């Protein structure tokens, strides 16, 4: 079974990708990278008023199908 | 008092009370732009 998810950025852009329940936050960024063109080591996810990261999985944040997530880029050197 | 629909009522980043009768999208929307501006990626 494969569920779908959406991730909007601070620019308004809306990305539509698919993810699994066993997958992880970092994974969602992996595929998104080929979409927008940003590394997962810079972009992050926000849902349920909590910072979604590789530290947890999708099922950890109860991320179901058609989830409204945001995009946050925290440049290190830039 | 039937308010809620969010994991936080006040931005724990910039200590900013979110608007009432808000939604999970509202808090997250700001939490995203705030987080990006913040320097510490603490887990709240
Ligand atoms: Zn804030």
């Amino acid at each position: 079974s494969h569920m779908q998810i959406f991730v909007k950025t601070l620019t308004g852009k809306t990305i539509t990708l698919e993810v699994e329940p066993s997958d992880t936050i970092e994974n969602v960024k992996a595929k998104i990278q080929d979409k927008e063109g940003i590394p997962p080591d810079q972009q992050r996810l926000i849902f349920a008023g909590k910072q979604l990261e590789d530290g947890r999985t999708l099922s950890d944040y109860n991320i179901q199908k058609e989830s409204t997530l945001h995009l946050v880029l925290r440049l290190r050197g830039g | 008092s039937h308010m809620g629909a969010a994991a936080l009522r006040s931005c724990p980043m910039c200590q900013k009370e979110f608007a009432p009768r808000l939604t999970q999208l509202d808090v997250d929307s700001h939490l995203a732009q705030c987080l990006a501006e913040s320097t510490e990626d603490v887990t709240w």
